């Protein structure tokens, strides 16, 4: 039914089985692998200490922001107890997103301290150190419950 | 909409996560894993030991070593090289990629399969551990001649060692043969023909027959020598017919050994040169046939290793070697009408595979050259019957070895080996090659015979010592990028999120996730050619897959 | 099964020996086993003296010194461990050795250290039965009295963790029957069996450790 | 207990399952120092030197790597 | 299982073939008549071939086309349950183990180490072999 | 002959050639991107990053800022 | 799906195939020294006890066809009979071992030896590897037994005990072979 892009193909089951050129990557992430690494282990053992999922999205939000933050926030796997940090750098704009499981917990103190953080390693032009740099804040403003 | 990915997938794995997995595994993905890596580990021993060798060969005279030293080095190199790295990657290979290639979920037999590794294991550390004895380790020849080795000479503990670890080793080859046919025989997906299943499953199922062949009479041989060392049983005595007796049954082990290490290697390369051609293997019955006769041919010519005996039947053994030259002459012009008239892209599979051909190539021919009992009338027992199967060897299970490496290392890991540092292995590996084992030929043919310690400033042959061992460290030092590649690779290094990160794969092992799961598949597509995973992946190419290929 | 061994196996033949003597010697040696492991310390210790004015410390001080320590550690144990732990509660209920990696892999390093002593204790037959050197022996007990028992050590802790894990799985998913089936659009599953509850898509509800051993074999 | 993870360790409630990281460094370096001065008043060879040398060499190198890792984090 | 059982006749001819040529001309044309290694290992060469072709053959006249046999067939065909395999065991290293000791017994003249190798086969075999027949404890 | 010159050649000449085609080969560019400068406008695709560590629609709250 | 043709049953084949081949090994070694021995190649001392060595050969074949009637009794899945026959095949096997080792004692007792000459040595190592395979099938007897002791009947008991006689049959078979070789062609 879709496109299929030249080389993948729907199977007996509902996986897709597609394929890459002799040469090429598959992931195609603008930022060093040092970088994704450290974002990730940040990202791992904050959540593993506030017992909350935390979620980091970089695409648009041309549109009311955070009307379209709270719309991201339904894909992440349990979006009640979770906290997403969105970011347009075409925009500028920063949000912060909460869920209804993780609440009362230390949230209200932490979200504008986590944007200021961004805001301020943004200033610079360092995208990937202000979302850590925010998560660090932000999980460890948490507290589980 | 969108989708919750991880900006990098994990490292390594939590603490406690693969030791008890070890002791109880019994699946072949990690079998053959751990066949890589124990195989890799002693290939590294027996390259120390060939590094000492060339050492004392520069510079005549005997700088550090002893006669006694220099005997047991050639001696244990031989044997690691030929029964610790080869035979053994030959089945880490199938245990990787056959039950993959035929559609199945496991091996036949899966605890006679983690059985055979710790037999490998165990067999080659007691071969190995003579060193440790006062009198060192076993220092005869690899082929342990006839009376050199009874207890009247060679009276120390190392051979005892060998022979009983050889015996080990060959009970664990045989069990892996025993699985491999069965495996083959009886799992197979339902749409999957014999005429349509990869030469590279062909290849180890004949190579599995060779073993079954081969191997049982060298344990009968050696627990013949073992009986005669411990209580003196007169079987190899050269009142009898002794000491031909042992030639006779070694050979006749030994060559069908020597074709083991090679026909896997040759599936290999065919696996990998369609791929990186975007072209179908050309005569795919043709390699099958030739395979076949190869493998019936391997049984007949033994005592061509025994022409300066004055005692074969010479005309029989030299027609025979003759005869089986052909076929191989076949399997190089299919592997040329593979590559001809195609999209050619040289990464580092393709590369290795290119350089494979070469050396084989010239290999071989050093070999048909060598198989005329008059010209081996000379050339035997010197320097040139070194580099001959120096270069076959290291062309096949080297070459085709690393090639097979870097194509299945995202199939069995999910991430991508770097390529700077694998071109830089590859030119590395080629150049310090042709430069330790090319002027042997000229050595051996001004009278410099084979496992010589010392010589003498008098004769020739003393600057083509000091280029071969400055080759020789060449290749010590090319191991050390694929090392470090394989070590930061591992853990860091390009994920693989798609099925057939080399595009334009066949075979239905790129059909599945790039780290297969337990059990190997979700799911199975319709099978209808030898290409199936490219049928499912390119499906506007059937019809002009079926239209223009008998043309020629 | 003492009267038996007692019968068929001699031990001690002191008539093959002779009557104690001050200038006779014979390669015998090594006392009873479980006093073996005093002897091969004083085989592979070190000939460190010291000499100050008119007096002599001899070598085998470090001996006594280090017998006397073993001595002295063995009963403080409880209460050097429930000191670093902080664990001053009542127990009735047994633990699993799993369950307590960082006991299990000092219990494993201490047994290590024990079995070096006493094979060192027999350092001759040794070299005579497998042939090896006798300087040889003397210096491979020095050293291995020294790396093996952290490695023994590191292994165990993650051997227990492993075990750990297995029970863990075990707990999530059913016990393992071993019985493929194909699913006829081509899929390989294992059949499980479930210790309690399915939900209403027949995979089973996942249960909680109690400290009790797993069943692994469908036949158990 | 002072405290691991039970992502870590899935028993850490229910048995001693942690040692500081210290002790174990200082072990390490504590075995070097001995295999070192084992070869005090050396008797007549050189060849367990060598071996000395070699695994006092290892222990420190892999003390040294845990300890730059742990400090740089690549581990915990 | 045409195919198989064709592939070991083929074998099993070119080896019988080898075999009575290579025993005729060292009968005549040799120093000292027969050879008597080479013919014997060419005769029970000879003789593996046809005892697998054989029981491949005999398998193959009594049996209906398999899924794997036939072309056109598709993947549902093959539904069903296959047989049983194995999951974790640690009964393998412990047969190499005791293998491993009676090895070394036997290079090391030491009949004692010799007799407690072949004990320990014995005993790790049996325990490989009971290992999913054992039932539980009776009480 | 010439010990020097023996010497010289069999520790050399491996190092000489590891260093050149070592110059050669790994100063060149692998396939991974360049790194994104915020002063340039965001042209991947969106990104969507999870933590996926804490096992088994109603907001709760919210903050904003425009850097 | 079923895939008719049993794996254990293919898997065994192949091994006694190679096994096989190991007795290739051993019978070139003795066919190897009897084209040396020159006239009476059989040495003085030496002479074979004919009214010994056909009574164990009719014993193992007797034990063959106690065996098929084992298996015969198994493909009717009933244990009892399947115990019974191969009881009978077990001390028929223990008889024939006994037979062979006190065959070997008056053998030395008055000549023969391995380090006493060529044909001792290949007479011994020829017979007594035959020998202890004949154990191995015994031991492997015994621990199928026990295995259709200790739970139900079914299909893989069944394999089990076909397997077991089929390697019964090989080790008959090359007994049959060696006999002939050694007593009668000389
Ligand atoms: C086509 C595909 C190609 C295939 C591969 C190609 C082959 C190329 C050749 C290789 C060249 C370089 C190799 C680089 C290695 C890559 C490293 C990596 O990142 O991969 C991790 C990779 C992933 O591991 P993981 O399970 O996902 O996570 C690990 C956990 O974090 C932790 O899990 P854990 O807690 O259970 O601990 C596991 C334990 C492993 O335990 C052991 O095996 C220890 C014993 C081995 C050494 C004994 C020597 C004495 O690890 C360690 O011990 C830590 C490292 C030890 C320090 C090294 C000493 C430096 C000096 O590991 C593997 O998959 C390797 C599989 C098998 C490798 C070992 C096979 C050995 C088989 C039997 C050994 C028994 C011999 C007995 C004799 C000696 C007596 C003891
Ligand atoms: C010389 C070296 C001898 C090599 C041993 C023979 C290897 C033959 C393997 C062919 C088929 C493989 C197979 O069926 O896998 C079963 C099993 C592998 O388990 P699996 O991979 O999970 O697959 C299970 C199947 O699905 C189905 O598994 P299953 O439960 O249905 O098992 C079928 C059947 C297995 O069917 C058979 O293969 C029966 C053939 C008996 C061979 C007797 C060997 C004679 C020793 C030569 C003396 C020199 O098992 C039995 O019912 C009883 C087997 C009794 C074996 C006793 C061997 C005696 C060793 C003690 C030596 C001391 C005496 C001399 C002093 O392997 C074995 O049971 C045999 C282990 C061999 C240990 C190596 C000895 C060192
Ligand atoms: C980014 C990478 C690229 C960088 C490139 C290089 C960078 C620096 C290079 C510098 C030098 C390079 C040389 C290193 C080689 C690297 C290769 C390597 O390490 O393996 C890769 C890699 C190492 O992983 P990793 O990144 O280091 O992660 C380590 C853990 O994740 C986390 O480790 P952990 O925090 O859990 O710590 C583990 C360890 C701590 O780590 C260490 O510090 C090292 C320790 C070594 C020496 C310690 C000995 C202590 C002895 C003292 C005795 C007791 C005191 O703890 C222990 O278990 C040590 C045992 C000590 C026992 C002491 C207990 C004391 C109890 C109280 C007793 C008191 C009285 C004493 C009396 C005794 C008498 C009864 O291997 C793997 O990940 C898996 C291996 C897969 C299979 C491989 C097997 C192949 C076999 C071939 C055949
Ligand atoms: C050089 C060696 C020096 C010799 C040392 C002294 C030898 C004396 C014998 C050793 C101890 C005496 C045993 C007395 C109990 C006898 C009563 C009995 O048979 O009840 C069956 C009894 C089951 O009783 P249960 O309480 O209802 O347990 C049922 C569970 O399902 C249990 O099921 P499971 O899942 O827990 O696993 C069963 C496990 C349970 O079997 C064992 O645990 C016995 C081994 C424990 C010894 C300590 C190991 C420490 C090593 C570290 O056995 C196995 O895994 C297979 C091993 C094969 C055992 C038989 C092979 C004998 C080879 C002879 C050559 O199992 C056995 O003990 C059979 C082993 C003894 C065989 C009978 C005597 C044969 C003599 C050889 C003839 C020549
Ligand atoms: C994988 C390893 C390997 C391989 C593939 C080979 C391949 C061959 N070998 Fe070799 N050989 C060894 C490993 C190998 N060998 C070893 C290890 C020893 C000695 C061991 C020891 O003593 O320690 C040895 C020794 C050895 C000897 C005895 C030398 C001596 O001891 O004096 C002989 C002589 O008959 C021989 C012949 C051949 C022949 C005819 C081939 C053929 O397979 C090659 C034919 C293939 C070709 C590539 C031909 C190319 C085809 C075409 C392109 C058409 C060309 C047309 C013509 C010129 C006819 N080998
Ligand atoms: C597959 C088989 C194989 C392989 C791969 C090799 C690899 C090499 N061989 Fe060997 N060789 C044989 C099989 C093989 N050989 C056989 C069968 C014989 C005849 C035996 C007989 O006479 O009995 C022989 C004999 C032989 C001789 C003649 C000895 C004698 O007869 O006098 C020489 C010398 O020129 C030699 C050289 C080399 C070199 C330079 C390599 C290089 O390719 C290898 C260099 C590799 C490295 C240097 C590894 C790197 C080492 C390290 C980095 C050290 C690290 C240390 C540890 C990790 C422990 N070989
Ligand atoms: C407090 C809390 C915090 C923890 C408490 C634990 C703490 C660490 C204890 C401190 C350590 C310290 C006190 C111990 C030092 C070591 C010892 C006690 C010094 C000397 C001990 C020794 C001389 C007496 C033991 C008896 C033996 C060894 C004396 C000599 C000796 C004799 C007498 C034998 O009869 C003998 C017979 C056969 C073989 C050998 C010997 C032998 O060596
Ligand atoms: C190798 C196996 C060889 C043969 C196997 C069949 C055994 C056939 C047994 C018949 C031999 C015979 O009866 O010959 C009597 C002679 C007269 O020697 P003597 O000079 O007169 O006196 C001097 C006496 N102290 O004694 C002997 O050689 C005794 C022979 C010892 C028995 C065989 C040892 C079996 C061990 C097998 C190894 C398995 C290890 C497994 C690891 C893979
Ligand atoms: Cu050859
Ligand atoms: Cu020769």
């Amino acid at each position: 039914e879709l496109d299929l892009p030249y080389g993948s193909a729907l199977t007996s089951s509902g996986r897709i089985s597609a394929v890459t050129e002799p040469g090429e990557l598959s992931v195609h992430y603008p930022f060093p692998t040092m970088d994704l690494v450290v974002l990730d282990d940040a990202l791992k053992y904050g959540s593993r200490a506030a017992k909350a999922r935390f979620a980091v999205y970089i695409g648009p939000l041309g549109a009311d922001t955070a009307a379209t933050a709270r719309e991201i926030l339904a894909n992440v796997p349990t979006p009640e107890n979770a906290v997403l940090l969105a970011v347009s750098p075409d925009q500028r704009a920063i949000e912060v997103v909460y869920g209804a499981d993780v609440k009362g917990r230390g949230i209200e103190s932490a979200a504008p301290l986590g944007v200021s953080a961004a805001a301020a390693s943004f200033k610079e032009g360092n995208l990937i150190d202000g979302l850590i740099s925010a998560v660090r804040v932000m999980s460890a403003g948490v507290s589980p419950a | 909409e969108l989708e919750a990915r991880r900006p990098f997938p994990e490292r390594m794995g939590p603490k406690g996560n693969l030791i008890y997995k070890l002791i109880t595994t019994t699946d072949h993905k990690l079998i053959g894993i751990m066949y890589c890596v124990v195989c890799f580990a002693f290939f590294l021993v027996g390259g120390l030991m060939a590094l000492f060798m060339r050492t004392e060969l520069a510079m005549p005279g005997l700088q550090f070593l002893s006669n006694e030293q220099f005997n047991q080095l050639f001696t244990m190199h031989g044997t690691v090289m030929l029964l610790f790295y080869a035979t053994p990657i030959v089945f880490g290979f199938a245990n990787l990629v056959l039950p993959l290639q035929i559609g199945a979920p496991d091996v036949a037999f899966p605890r006679l399969n983690a059985l055979s590794f710790w037999l490998f294991l165990f067999g080659a550390l007691i071969a190995i551990a003579g060193f440790i004895t006062p009198g060192g380790a076993a220092d005869f020849g690899w082929t342990a001649y006839s009376p050199l080795t009874d207890a009247i000479h060679s009276p120390g503990a190392g051979g005892d060692l060998w022979i009983m670890g050889l015996a080990v080793g060959g009970l664990g080859t045989i069990l892996g043969g025993v699985n491999m046919i069965t495996t083959v025989v009886c799992m197979r997906a339902p749409g999957m023909t014999m005429f349509r299943m990869p030469i590279f499953t062909w290849n180890i199922l004949v190579t599995s027959i060779l073993v079954l062949i081969a191997f049982p009479i060298l344990t009968a041989a050696l627990f013949g020598l073992a009986a005669d060392r411990h209580l003196g049983a007169h079987i190899y005595d050269p009142a009898n017919g002794g000491v031909l007796l042992w030639q006779h049954l070694f050979w006749f082990f030994g060559h069908p050994e020597v074709y083991i290490i090679a026909l896997p290697f040759f599936g290999i390369v065919s696996e990998i040169f369609p791929v990186f051609s975007r072209k179908p293997i050309f005569g795919y019955t043709t390699l099958i046939y030739a395979t076949l006769a190869i493998a019936a041919l391997s049984v007949a010519v033994w005592a061509h290793h025994m022409y300066a005996t004055g005692a074969v039947l010479l005309p029989f053994f030299s027609f025979m070697t003759f005869l089986i030259a052909v076929p191989t002459g076949i399997k190089f012009f299919n592997w040329i009408g593979t590559m001809w008239k195609g999209q050619l892209t040289f990464e580092t599979p393709m590369l290795f595979s290119v350089g494979f051909l070469i050396t084989f190539l010239l290999g071989g021919l050093s070999g048909v050259l060598l198989a005329s009992p008059p010209l081996d009338f000379h050339v035997t027992d010197s320097y040139f019957v070194i580099a001959h199967f120096h270069y076959v060897l290291f062309g096949t299970i080297v070459f085709a070895t690393y090639a097979g490496i870097y194509f299945w290392f995202p199939k069995m890991t999910g991430r991508l080996l770097d390529e700077r540092l694998g071109k830089l292995h590859f030119w590395l590996t080629f150049i310090g090659f042709h430069t330790t084992f090319l002027v042997q030929h000229w050595l051996g043919d001004e009278g410099m015979p084979r496992r010589y310690a010392d010589y003498l400033p008098t004769d020739g042959f003393t600057t083509l010592n000091v280029i071969s061992t400055v080759g020789a460290f060449i290749l010590g030092v090319s191991m050390l990028p694929f090392v470090w590649n394989v070590f930061k690779s591992w853990r860091y290094g390009e994920p693989v999120t798609v099925d057939d990160p080399w595009g334009y794969g066949n075979s239905l092992e790129w059909a599945t996730s790039c780290p297969p799961p337990r059990h190997n598949f979700t799911e199975l597509p319709r099978i209808r050619s030898e290409r199936p995973a490219f049928e499912l992946h390119y499906p506007h190419m059937v019809e002009r897959m079926r239209a223009e290929a008998h043309v020629g | 099964v003492l009267g038996l061994m007692g019968g068929l196996l001699q031990i001690n033949p002191i008539w093959n020996l002779g009557p104690y003597k001050p200038s006779q010697v014979s390669a015998g040696s090594q006392p009873d086993f479980y006093m073996m492991w005093t002897e091969g310390l004083a085989r592979i210790w070190p000939p460190w003296e010291f000499y100050f004015w008119h007096h002599t410390i001899p070598a085998p001080v470090w001996v006594a010194v280090i017998m006397g320590l073993v001595f002295v550690l063995l009963p403080a144990y409880p209460f050097l461990e429930k000191r670093f732990t902080g664990d001053y509660a009542h127990h009735n209920l047994l633990q699993r050795p799993r369950d307590v990696p960082v006991r299990t892999a000092i219990g494993a390093m201490a047994i290590a250290f024990y079995m070096v002593l006493t094979l060192a204790a027999m350092n001759d037959i040794i070299a005579l039965k497998f042939h090896i050197s006798l300087n040889a022996t003397t210096w491979i007990g020095r050293i291995g009295m020294v790396i093996l028992p952290p490695f023994v050590y590191f292994i165990t802790y993650r051997w227990c963790i492993g075990l750990q894990r297995s029970d863990r799985s075990v707990l999530e998913h059913g016990v393992e029957t071993g019985i493929i089936k194909r699913l006829p659009h081509g899929a390989y599953i294992e059949l499980h069996q479930p210790l309690g509850p399915v939900d209403e898509h027949g995979h089973p509800i996942p249960l909680q450790y109690q400290g009790a051993p797993l069943p692994k074999r469908m036949n158990k | 207990h002072t405290g691991v993870d039970v992502e870590d360790v899935p028993s850490a409630e229910w048995g001693w399952s942690h040692m500081p990281i210290g002790v174990m460094h200082i072990g390490g370096l504590l075995s070097a120092a001995f295999l070192l001065v084992m070869m005090r008043g050396n008797h007549v060879g050189h060849v367990e030197d060598w071996f000395l040398i070699g695994f006092a060499a290892v222990i420190v190198a892999l003390v040294g790597r845990n300890w730059w890792l742990r400090r740089r984090g690549w581990i915990r | 299982m045409h195919i198989e059982a064709r592939l070991f006749e083929i074998l099993t001819a070119f080896f019988a073939l080898a075999a009575v040529v290579y025993a005729v001309l060292t009968a005549m044309f040799a120093t000292g008549g027969v050879e008597w290694a080479g013919t014997t290992a060419l005769v029970l060469t000879t003789g593996l071939t046809l005892i697998t072709g054989t029981f491949f053959r005999f398998v193959a006249r009594r049996l209906d086309t398999r899924p794997e046999d036939y072309e056109d067939a598709e993947i549902s065909d093959g539904a069903g349950e296959l047989g049983f395999f194995a999951p974790h065991s640690w009964w393998p290293i412990l047969i190499s183990l005791s293998f491993s000791t009676a090895a070394v017994g036997a290079a090391l003249w030491l009949p004692w180490l010799i007799a407690a190798g072949v004990a320990f086969v014995i005993t790790s075999v049996c325990g490989l072999v009971f290992e999913y027949y054992w039932g539980p404890e009776k009480h | 002959m010439s010990t020097a010159l023996t010497h010289g050649l069999i520790g050399g000449v491996p190092l000489v050639l590891f260093a050149v085609l070592a110059l050669i080969f790994l100063t060149r560019k692998g396939p991974h991107p360049d790194t994104y400068k915020m002063s340039d406008p965001w042209t991947h695709a969106p990104i969507l990053w999870a933590a996926e560590e804490p096992r088994e629609v109603v907001i709760g709250g919210g903050a904003s800022g425009k850097w | 799906s079923l895939n008719r043709p049993n794996m254990v049953s293919v898997g065994t084949i192949v091994w006694l195939s190679s096994e096989l081949m190991f007795f290739a090994g051993l019978f070139a070694m003795y066919f190897t020294a009897r084209a040396q021995a020159g006239g009476a190649w059989p040495p003085e001392p030496t002479e074979l006890n004919l009214a010994l060595a056909v009574p164990v050969t009719l014993v193992l074949i007797a034990s063959s066809f106690t065996c098929q009637m084992g298996v015969f009794a198994a493909e009717r899945g009933d244990v009892f009979g399947l115990r019974r026959w191969y009881v009978i095949t077990f001390l028929m096997g223990l008889f024939f071992v006994l037979g062979q080792g006190y065959e070997y004692i008056h053998l030395v007792e008055h000549g023969t030896t391995i380090p006493g000459s060529a044909y001792g040595s290949v007479f011994y190592l020829a017979t007594g590897f035959h020998g202890l395979h004949v154990i191995g099938g015994l031991v492997a007897f015994v621990l199928l037994l026990a295995r259709t002791k200790m739970s139900k009947f079914t299909p893989a008991q069944a394999t089990a005990a076909i397997v077991v006689s089929y390697y019964w049959h090989f080790v008959d078979i090359v007994w049959i072979a060696l006999f002939a070789t050694i007593y009668f062609v000389r």
